[PDB]
Parts: C-alpha cells; structure tokens; sequence
RNA sequence: GAGGACCGAACCGACUAAUGUUGAAAAAUUAGCGGAUGACUUGUGGCUGGGGGUGAAAGGCCAAUCAAACCGGGAGAUAG
RNA sequence: CAGGUGGUCAGGUAGAGAAUACCAAGGCGCUUGAGAGAACUCGGGUGAAGGAACUAGGCAAAAUGGUGCCGUAACUUCGG
RNA sequence: UUCCUUGUCGGGUAAGUUCCGACCUGCACGAAUGGCGUAAUGAUGGCCAGGCUGUCUCCACCCGAGACUCAGUGAAAUUG
RNA sequence: GAUGUCGGCUCAUCACAUCCUGGGGCUGAAGUAGGUCCCAAGGGUAUGGCUGUUCGCCAUUUAAAGUGGUACGCGAGCUGGGUUUAGAACGUCGUGAGACAGUUCGGUCCCUAUCUGCCGUGGGCGCUGGAGAACUGAGGGGGGCUGCUCCUAGUACGAGAGGACCGGAGUGGACGCAUCACUGGUGUUCGGGUUGUCAUGCCAAUGGCACUGCCCGGUAGCUAAAUGCGGAAGAGAUAAGUGCUGAAAGCAUCUAAGCACGAAACUUGCCCCGAGAUGAGUUCUCCCUGACCCUUUAAGGGUCCUGAAGGAACGUUGAAGACGACGACGUUGAUAGGCCGGGUGUGUAAGCGCAGCGAUGCGUUGAGCUAACCGGUACUAAUGAACCGUGAGGCUUAACCU
C-alpha cells in the first residue's frame, strides 16, 4: 500500500 | 364494455362528413364574445386524423398572418358546427407530420383527380 | 410491470426468439409431435395454429405469406395440401398439450405436443 | 348515511349543451341486499351489512350459504358494512339502489388502487436522483444517505425506503356527481377513482362540505 | 412553456427581435409561464433606432407558445414558436404600437386589452 | 463487511429451519393401467387419462 | 517527385470516460485518442554487472525486486 | 486464464483500399442449464416544451462527417 | 512572479474573485541558470460564441446481461 | 497493532434564542405601513453570475428566503473542485543538498452485510372442539403552507395624499394522493418506405445480416408535460392576554372563594394501519352424536370402525406479484390459448390486366396485413380420485331450568 497518498 | 358504448353510441354526431389526410377543411367553430354567440371559420390542411368514436380528433394545420397554427378539434364535441371539405389531397400516408420542416412551394399537396 | 402484456421473452432477444419459433413450427409440422420445454410449447400455439388456420383457403398469396412465415416449401406444401384438409370443420384448438417428466440435465418441465388427429 | 358497493365499468366523457367535456367515470351499482342489522344491544354499534351480485353456487362455502339463507337474501360476491346514523333504519330484507344518491351532490368513492410491486424510493417517494454523469459510480436512482454519524446511531422508524407500492385501499373524496340512471343501474362521477377496471367501489356521500 | 433561458420572439415594432426569460413571475419556485403570463426578460437583439436597446430589463407577456392552450372541450391551439409582448416596467403596458401575427382568447383581460385590439387575428 | 462473531450451530439450525424439502401426496392411478403418476402428467408407460397417448 | 509533409489500415504507443477492482487480467476490456518513410518499427544472435552498468534525465530501468539487484557466508549482527 | 508471440498464402459484390458490410473455400456457437419478467447495477434505443439553466470544468452524450465544383479573412518566416 | 488584493479603470454578462486591455504603489521581473516579440505546431493551461444535445428543469418507456426462483457443482475476507 | 478529512450532491432529523403564517400589550400607534416586547415549533422557508468555496458582493424574485445541534450529520451512500506524497517551473531564502498556511500545471477513492437498525413480504405456534366470514377499536402513522383579484368601500380614518378592521366569493403557486377519458412520450411483439449484400433454380415475390441496418407512423400497457381531489369548517381544554363579581386591606384589586372569553401549538373532527390489544375482544353462520383393551388412575394410553364442516395440493391463470402471499376459475366451465365478428393502426398487398421505349402509372382496391383491445364460441387444456383436518369439546363457583 502506497500510504503517503493520504493527505496530512 | 357494453355499457360504455352505448353510453358513447348516443353522444356522437351523425353527419359528419368524409375527410382524409392531406384535405383542404374549413371548419366553423362556436365564439362567445361576452354573452353573445358567433360562428367562426379554420381553414387549412388535415395533416392527422385520430379514430375513436366519441374520442375522434383531426389536426389542421394553416398559415395565419405568416405563422404556423395548428388546432386538435375534437370531433364530437359541440362546439365544432360544420365541416366542409374545399378540395381534395393526394398523399401517400396517414400522418402529415413532415410538413412542419416545409414551408411555401416545397408545401404544395396534389390534388387526387380519381 | 407487466399488466396486460402478451409474449414470453425466455431470455432471448427478438431475432433470436422468431428465428427458434420457426424451426419449431417447422418441426412440429414435419413430424406431427414433438418434446420441447412447456413453456416454449404455450408459446408455440400462437405460431403453428395461425399458419393451419392460413392454409384453410388456398391461394398464391397464402402461400407466399406462408412461406414468409416459415421459408420453407416441405411445410408450407404439407400445410396447403394435408393439413388444412384434415381440420377444415375445426374451429381452432388444432394441437394439444400433454405434460411430462422432468429433463435429467436441468430438471426442465418438459411436456409433449402433437397435432390433434395424429 | 349509508352508502352503496359498486364496480368500475371504466372511463368516459359527457359533453354538455355549452361544450365543455367532463371527463367521467361509469360505476354501476346494481341493487345492494341488506342480509344483516347490527344495534346497540346485541353488538355495540349500529349498521347494516350489504351484498351485491351473484355467485356460482358450487363456489359458495356451507357456512356462507347458511348466512345467506337465514337472511333470506340471494349469496352476493362479498359482504360489506355502513354505520348508521341516529334516526335511520333498515330492515333485513331490504334493497338499496342507485336512486339513493339522486339528490346528493358530492361522493366519496372508496377502491384499492393498481399494485406496482416493489418500488424504489424514486417512484415511491419521488425522491430526486443523483447526477447521470460527472463522475457518478453506479448511484443514480440509490437512495443515498439515511442516517447520521454516532449519534444516534440508527436509522428512524419511518424512514422512507423501497417496497410494496400501491396495492392498497385508497379514498377520494368530494367528487361531483353527473348523472344517476336509475334505469341502467349507472352512477356518473366526475374524475378518475382507484382501482384498475372491474374493481369494488365503495360509494359513500361526502362527509364534508 | 417557458422557463428561465428561453428565447422567445417578440410580436410587436418595440423594436426587440430576441429576448430571452429570466424569472418567471408570481410565485415561489414557480416553473413556468403559459401563455397570458408575465415575464422578466432581457433584450438579447434589437433593430439600430427602436424604442429599446439591447441589455434592457423589462417584462413581457407570453402571447403564443409551442406547446400551446387548451380548450374546455379538449381541443389544443399549438404555434410554431413563442412569442411576447414588451412591457413596461412599472405600468405594464405595451411598448410598441402594431401586433404581428394571431394570438388566442387568453389574453381577454383589463391588463391586455389593447393587445387584443391591435391584434390581426384572435384565436 | 464480515461477521464479527462466530455464529453458533444454534442460529445456523434457526436459519435451516425452513429449507426441509416437501413430498408429493397426490400420486394418481391411471384408470386403465392402475400405475401411478404425477397428477395431469402422463405415465411411465404412455397413458395418460385412460388412453394411450405416445406409442414408444 | 522533395519532405523528422498531409489523411488513414496493418504496426508501435497510452490522452479521456465508463467498467472491473476476493478482476476474465498482480495494470486489463469497451468506446473515442497520438504517430504511422522515419530521431520509425521489429526477428535472430552478441556486448556492457552492482557503488557497478545503462539512461533524448523520471533516481528511471538492470527477470512482477532498486536512493544501491539477487543468492550463499560473517550470522544466533545489534535492538536501553 | 477476455492478455503476449516472428514469417508466409490473400477468392466474390460494393469500395480508393489489406478500411467497412455481406458472402465463398474452410472453420465455429466460445463445457452449467431451465424459468420469471420486481427494486437496483451494467450495455444500449427513443423522447413534449426548454436548451448548459447542469458542473469545479459542456466530464459524458448529442452533433459534424464523402466526391465534384464555386468561394474563403486577419496575420505571416511567403511555405502557410 | 503581487502579500495587502476580488488593487483601480475599460470590455464582455441581467449579474464576472476567472478572462481580455490598461495603469504602476515591481512585498519580492530583467537581459545566454537569457530579456522581450513571434507565423506554424500542441491527446498543453485559461476564457467567449454558434451548432448540438437527458448535463439539467424532471424524469418516462422500451431492448438486452445480471440481481430473483428451480436443478447441478461450490469459494472468501473475518471470528474471545 | 489507523476513529478517512473542506465544499457540493442525496437523505434528513431535532432544538427554539421565530424568517413567514396565528394570538396579544405598549408606542413618540390618525389610516396604510412601522418599532419593541410577550405567547406559539403545525406547515413552509428562492433561482442564477463570480469563486473549490462555507460565506460574501451582485441580478431578479418571494408571504418568507430563520439561527443552531446532530463525529463543524451524512465517502462499507456518490463526487473529488479545495487540501493533495513521488514530476516540473516561478518569486524568495540558503555556497549547497533543499525549503516555503507563497504560487502554479499534473497527479489509482477497495469491500458479495454476520449482528443491531430501518423498509417491505412470508412460515410457526398461541388465542382452550374445529371451520368460514363481517366487525368494534386500545394504540400507531399521514395530513396541516400560502399569494392575488373582487364585494363590504373609495366606507372608517385623513388637510390632502392616501387608505382599513371584521367578514364573504373567486382564481393561482409549491406539495400530496389517484387515474389514463382528453393532449402527448414510449411502443426492438403491428403496418409501410428504403441502402448494401447473401439466399430461396430463374423473372416476379419474399427471408437473413448490417445498432431494431437507417427511417416514417402507431395498438394495449406504463406514464407526465395530462386532469380530477385535497389541506378544512366545527368541538373540547388552554398560552400570552382581557375581563365579571369579590374580600383579606371600610376604599381599590381579574383571584384568594365563584364565573366568562382567548391561537396554525394540545385532544378530537379527515385519511390509512390496526385483536400476538398474550388484556389474544365481539357478532353471524356451519360440521362432527361408534365400539373395545389395558395401566401405576388421570385433562392416560393403545385397538379396530369412522373422516364431517373446511383446507391444502395439482391444473388454467390474473389489472395480484422477486419467492411466498392475494384474486378468478377446474366440464353443474368462459379460466388461458385458439377460432369468429368488431375495432384500431398502417395506408391502395399479391396475381392478372391496360398505357408507356423505359423507370413507372392506372383498374381490380381504402386494398391487404393487423400485438397486449372489445363482444362472442367448449375446438385445445383445466380428471374420477387420493391427502390433511374428527367422532359433542377441562375444573370451580353464581344465576335460572328441570
Ligand atoms: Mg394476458
Ligand atoms: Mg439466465
Ligand atoms: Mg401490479
Ligand atoms: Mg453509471
Ligand atoms: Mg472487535
Ligand atoms: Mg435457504
Ligand atoms: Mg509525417
Ligand atoms: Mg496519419
Ligand atoms: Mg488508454
Ligand atoms: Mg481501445
Ligand atoms: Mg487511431
Ligand atoms: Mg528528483
Ligand atoms: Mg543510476
Ligand atoms: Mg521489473
Ligand atoms: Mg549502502
Ligand atoms: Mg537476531
Ligand atoms: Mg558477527
Ligand atoms: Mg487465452
Ligand atoms: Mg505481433
Ligand atoms: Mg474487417
Ligand atoms: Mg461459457
Ligand atoms: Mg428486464
Ligand atoms: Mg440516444
Ligand atoms: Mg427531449
Ligand atoms: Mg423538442
Ligand atoms: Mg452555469
Ligand atoms: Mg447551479
Ligand atoms: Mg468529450
Ligand atoms: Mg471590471
Ligand atoms: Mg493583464
Ligand atoms: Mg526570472
Ligand atoms: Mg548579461
Ligand atoms: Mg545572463
Ligand atoms: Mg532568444
Ligand atoms: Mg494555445
Ligand atoms: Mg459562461
Ligand atoms: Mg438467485
Ligand atoms: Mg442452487
Ligand atoms: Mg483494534
Ligand atoms: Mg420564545
Ligand atoms: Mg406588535
Ligand atoms: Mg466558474
Ligand atoms: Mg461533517
Ligand atoms: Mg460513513
Ligand atoms: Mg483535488
Ligand atoms: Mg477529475
Ligand atoms: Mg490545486
Ligand atoms: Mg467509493
Ligand atoms: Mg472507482
Ligand atoms: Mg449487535
Ligand atoms: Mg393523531
Ligand atoms: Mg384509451
Ligand atoms: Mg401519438
Ligand atoms: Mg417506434
Ligand atoms: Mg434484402
Ligand atoms: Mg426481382
Ligand atoms: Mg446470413
Ligand atoms: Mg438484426
Ligand atoms: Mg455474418
Ligand atoms: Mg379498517
Ligand atoms: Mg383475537
Ligand atoms: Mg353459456
């Protein structure tokens, strides 16, 4: 899974 | 439906006359201008005809004052006085509807002539 | 909804449904009795008794209507020359449905129908 | 008052002398017998019971014959009740024709209405649907939300939802009465009633103004 | 029938030749106008010296519609396009002088009376 | 979406509980032969209502 | 009868949308899309090796593995 | 396993054509069926009056589309 | 590239934080890590119009594949 | 060892600190129209331009365009414009790798529902012999909006301008239910035209395929844009408020004793559901009236004979329906198919013949064909049976009859 994607 | 047919069979019109579609038709419609009650006259060309006893219709279409007009009458119904068919058209189908896109020359009708 | 609507679609489209009615038809007047589906013999009587029923009154354009219908010149020349003689005192009601078991491979309601004098 | 059980014969149009056409229902309602008289002493309540038409006598069970007998009335296809009012009576015996409604003036007519099956919310509830484009997956005629978060937690008795729709008995009220033939047994009310044609009508005069 | 963004011709020498419906008047949420119905318009296209010039907001009253009336026998007066009649914005009286064109029993009103008198043909 | 609880054999019987199957009661004698059928089907051996209906 | 010319099949690509997303498929189908005589495309063999290659440059690609491949050893690394 | 894999052969009617439609020689109906004719999803057809008012955005859909001839603006590196 | 800022003025719209033209107060442009123009090109970013339409007002009906029922075979994630 | 997140869309629900509609007091309230406070939550409470915007400014309406809560409601319901990892550029900061609630173009949105819940629809058993019907109605839900024009009346009030209260009539907007008679949409199950090609030996006539090949009309059903109906009046008890008589307090005082008014809120009146209302109710009708054996002796068990009223199953099916269910019918029959007549639609078939060089035209001929429609007809299928369901229905008291 490419985790980063979500937005912080 | 017995019943509703000879509830119907003793409402319509008995002289109504012969027409089909692509006739010339003048038909002369009851005016109450107020209280007092005229006549008046729609000419033009039968481009539809709907066959259903009492629920009969016919669509004529004119050229009034250089705009299209066309007008349901319903074929029963008192208002509607006469019918009288000025002169004869030849087509080839039941409904008309192609002569909306046609104006002028390109709306001639022939006569049938037999 | 459905009210009032005649006709089975039996998962099929429309081109499909009239081209498998008539080898049917076909079949069932080339060999006089056959085993399909019930369903599917219901809806054969509303095909094969109006063509007994055109081969009453024989005429070229009878049999041109009735070789439209079935395109088939072995049936449409049974129809004119056997069958329609042998049910001209017989106001409809030309076949005859007879139920049977169930098919082995789908537990299909299978069902018989034949020709009334066989 | 009392009213009369009827059937839809189905639709029609009566065009009047100033040309105007009144769309019209045909409702016949041939001669309701009265079979029962229910008061206060035996039962509670004041009304009368009523059948209409006939049946095959092979499909008419020993216990509805015997009712039916005892009255000394011919077996209808049904039975059905009207409240009294104070001061009206009616003996067992009795029949009640078109004829009672000859000067009423507006109805109550009384049907189950067509069965659409199971309906979703867009034609049961004339809920709005969702765009047909713009990026819309596979949610055009859902219902979308029906709910909030954690509080409460649930979903609220009667929320409109999909599931049977029509089917049902439904009443329209203060409908104009045309014409009573009393010599074909025809009612005429103006507009459309419940029920798909051949349906039982129930025919009762206005209870407002 | 006509709601907001229909263009409808205009059936007197005001001077406008398109203008186009921007609310339909006389109610809330109201969907739409009928023939005999008050309008607001702006004038999209007009003649080089009228009485009015493009990008004006005024109102109009519809006097011929597509889809058409109806008669208490059931009958139907269709035309082959809509049409109005400017107004003023405050007296809602009629701008231009001549009517062009039939118009229908509709309009038989105090509000629109010298509309029906200065119309060729009344149906 | 998933259980998040093993169901017990107790509520999978519940829910069994209206899958049994029914037996036919009406088996009919064929008034010439006397073998049974299903009702309005034809026998084993070509009756049907008496007569003989398929020869095979 | 020139052209990193033009329209357009094979052929090579992958811009949009729907679908699928325990897929028919660990990157696809459908309908539209770009290039299509050239800095094109492809079969067969060969050469370049891991702090190394190759890169019309994205830290891209080097056997579904890449800001240092895989396999075996040091090795039971070390882990407040 | 709706994916991938180089070369060779190339009929008829229409067509500019190895495009497309229908056919020949040749080969196939793609290893679950049978019913019914609900919501809702997928792929399509049609739609009164209106006509981008939808939306972040004309996304998607609709639309245009061939041959011959007449005719074609600003601008320009004189080719477009 | 401009924070204040939707700067101010003109145009286009009935109504324009976007667009186009212009001003100059350039928080914090600028000359080969180029300045400023520029025909032709672009599955490039933005904006306006005509055609066209189920995008929408406001959805209706139809045709197919599923979903439903009968027979056969028969998964999965999760689970004190 | 993961509680997905700004705005929109769909769908809401609640509060009341009320935007409109209803009722009142004061006004520096002449009337119209305002201000301000008190009571009141039944119903209702815009469409567009700009922007990701919520807001905001603006255009034009409306009776009005309410303020909040609900994970700043709602992504196992949708979008993905804002924000937004990896690409790239600008301004700026740093020698630099790089950095920036500075900006800009681009940038994968998974889940077949076990449980609670909600919407619908069935099976079981209970309700005390069994069965078939019609009800009463504890309780529950739906619904409740409003403009304008006219008469009272150009009356009240006002210098004039202007312009009412109360009350009555009509006609609209939004919303809801029903229906298909009318106007229309659909109508791949009816008719016709037509391009290409293939076939039926050929001419003629037809059929397959090309999105139903492209089209033009259209039956029934379904339907809205079509056309009928609706919100109530009335009654009870009240909110704020206004009062009658009346003392404590010789007066006064709406209140403490007694008495009356008083609103879309409350309870009813309108519509629907409703006896699993386990408190399981009522009324009407219908069927069943044989003999033995044993045990541990009681609402006992077993045996042969008996099998009702009614039901279920099977079949033909439906304006009923996912399956169940519900409705009509099964030869003492119109229940479906077919057939017969009518209708409706399309629009003058084929064959033959005559005119023409020909394509074509004309006569036969408003012809032929015609789905779901209407009225008829036992021609086809709806079977003689079998199956479930019993054999008078507990104990105690009370009142009448014997
Ligand atoms: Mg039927
Ligand atoms: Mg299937
Ligand atoms: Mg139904
Ligand atoms: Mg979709
Ligand atoms: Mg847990
Ligand atoms: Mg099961
Ligand atoms: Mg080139
Ligand atoms: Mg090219
Ligand atoms: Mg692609
Ligand atoms: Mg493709
Ligand atoms: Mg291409
Ligand atoms: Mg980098
Ligand atoms: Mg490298
Ligand atoms: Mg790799
Ligand atoms: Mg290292
Ligand atoms: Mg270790
Ligand atoms: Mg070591
Ligand atoms: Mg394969
Ligand atoms: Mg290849
Ligand atoms: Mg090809
Ligand atoms: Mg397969
Ligand atoms: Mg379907
Ligand atoms: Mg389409
Ligand atoms: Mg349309
Ligand atoms: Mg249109
Ligand atoms: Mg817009
Ligand atoms: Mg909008
Ligand atoms: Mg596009
Ligand atoms: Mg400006
Ligand atoms: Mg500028
Ligand atoms: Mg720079
Ligand atoms: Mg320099
Ligand atoms: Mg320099
Ligand atoms: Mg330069
Ligand atoms: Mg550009
Ligand atoms: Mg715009
Ligand atoms: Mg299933
Ligand atoms: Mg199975
Ligand atoms: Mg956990
Ligand atoms: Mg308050
Ligand atoms: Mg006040
Ligand atoms: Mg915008
Ligand atoms: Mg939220
Ligand atoms: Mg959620
Ligand atoms: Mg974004
Ligand atoms: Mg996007
Ligand atoms: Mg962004
Ligand atoms: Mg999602
Ligand atoms: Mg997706
Ligand atoms: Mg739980
Ligand atoms: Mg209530
Ligand atoms: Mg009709
Ligand atoms: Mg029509
Ligand atoms: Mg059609
Ligand atoms: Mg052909
Ligand atoms: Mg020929
Ligand atoms: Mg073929
Ligand atoms: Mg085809
Ligand atoms: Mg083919
Ligand atoms: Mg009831
Ligand atoms: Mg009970
Ligand atoms: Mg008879």
């Amino acid at each position: 899974g490419i985790f980063s994607i979500f937005v912080i | 439906s017995n019943i509703i047919k000879q509830l119907e069979q003793e409402q319509m019109k008995q002289d109504v006359p012969s027409f089909r579609p692509g006739d010339t038709v003048e038909v002369k419609v009851w005016v109450v201008e107020g209280s007092k009650k005229r006549l008046q006259a729609f000419e033009g060309v039968v481009i539809a005809i709907r066959n259903r006893g009492l629920h009969s219709a016919f669509t004529v279409r004119k050229i009034s004052n250089g705009e299209g007009v066309e007008r349901v009458f319903q074929t029963h119904s008192p208002v509607v006085d006469s019918i009288s068919v000025k002169r004869r058209g030849a087509v080839r189908k039941a409904k008309l509807y192609y002569l909306r896109e046609r104006t002028g020359k390109a709306a001639r009708i022939k006569e049938r002539l037999n | 909804m459905r009210h009032r609507k005649s006709g089975r679609q039996l998962n099929r489209n429309s081109s499909h449904r009239q081209a498998m009615f008539r080898n049917m038809a076909g079949s069932l007047v080339r060999h006089e009795i056959i085993k399909t589906t019930l369903p599917k013999a219901k809806e054969l009587r509303r095909v094969v008794e109006p063509l007994i029923t055109l081969a009453k009154t024989d005429s070229v354009a009878n049999r041109r209507l009735a070789f439209a219908r079935t395109r088939d010149n072995e049936i449409v020349a049974k129809l004119f020359n056997e069958l329609g003689p042998r049910f001209a005192s017989r106001a409809g009601g030309y076949t005859r449905i007879l139920k049977c078991g169930f098919r082995a491979g789908d537990n299909a309601p299978m069902a018989y129908i034949e020709l009334v004098d066989r | 008052m009392i009213g009369l059980v009827g059937k839809k014969v189905g639709m029609t149009r009566i065009f009047t002398e100033d040309g105007v056409s009144i769309p019209v229902t045909v409702i016949e309602v041939e001669a309701n017998r009265v079979t029962q008289v229910k008061d206060l002493a035996n039962d509670g309540y004041r009304a009368i019971q009523v059948t209409t038409g006939a049946k095959k006598a092979n499909r008419v069970t020993k216990p509805e014959a015997g009712h039916f007998a005892k009255a000394g009335v011919e077996a209808g296809r049904g039975l059905w009740e009207f409240r009294l009012a104070e001061g009206e009576e009616f003996t067992v015996g009795q029949s009640i024709s078109v004829e009672l409604f000859a000067d009423v003036k507006k109805v109550d007519v009384t049907g189950t209405s067509k069965g659409k099956g199971f309906a979703g919310t867009v034609k049961r509830w004339n809920f709005r649907t969702q765009d047909a484009t713009h990026g819309n997956s596979l949610s055009h005629r859902v219902p979308g939300s029906i709910g909030q978060n954690q509080t409460p937690g649930k979903v609220f008795k009667g929320k409109k939802m999909a599931g049977q729709m029509g089917n049902e008995r439904v009443t329209v009220q203060s409908l104009d009465v045309v014409r009573v033939d009393a010599e074909r047994n025809l009612l005429l009310v103006k507009g459309a009633v419940p029920g798909a044609t051949g349906s039982d009508l129930i025919v009762k005069p206005a209870v407002k103004a | 029938m006509i709601q907001e963004q229909t263009m409808l011709n205009v059936a007197d020498n005001s001077g406008a030749r398109r203008v186009m419906c921007i609310k339909v008047l006389g109610g809330s949420h109201r969907r739409y106008a009928g023939v005999g119905d008050i309008i607001k318009i702006t004038i999209k296209e007009a003649i080089p010296r009228g009485k009015v010039k493009k990008g004006d907001v005024l109102k109009a009253v519809v006097v011929r519609t597509k889809k058409g009336v109806r008669r208490p026998d059931g009958s139907v007066i269709r035309f082959d396009g809509n049409a109005c009649v400017l107004l003023n914005n405050n007296s809602e009286q009629p701008i231009g002088t001549r009517i062009f064109g039939p118009v229908t029993r509709e309009l038989r009103s105090e509000k629109f009376m010298k509309i029906i008198s200065l119309a060729p043909e009344v149906l | 979406a998933v259980q998040q609880n093993k169901p017990t054999r107790s509520k999978r019987g519940m829910r069994r509980s209206h899958d049994a199957l029914t037996a036919v009661t009406s088996l009919s004698v064929d008034k010439t032969s006397g073998e049974k059928h299903l009702r309005h089907h034809i026998t084993a051996d070509g009756y049907y209502r008496g007569r003989k209906v398929i020869a095979k």
